[PDB]
């Protein structure tokens, strides 16, 4: 692995991922 | 927030795990 540029649903996508199971509950929103 | 941390500049795997707790 190495650090990476990742931007709106892309970076949602990812951190669900990362996230596995779990995730957002609730539909995503940039922040 | 959270979206310009791994969009402006680079962010881990650590970071991903952190923004699913904010």
């Amino acid at each position: 692995f190495v650090n990476q540029h990742l931007c709106g649903s892309h970076l949602v996508e990812a951190l669900y991922l990362v996230c596995g199971e779990r995730g957002f509950f609730y539909t995503p929103k940039t922040r | 927030g959270i979206v310009e941390q791994c969009c402006t500049s680079i962010c881990s795997l650590y970071q991903l795990e952190n923004y699913c707790n904010g």
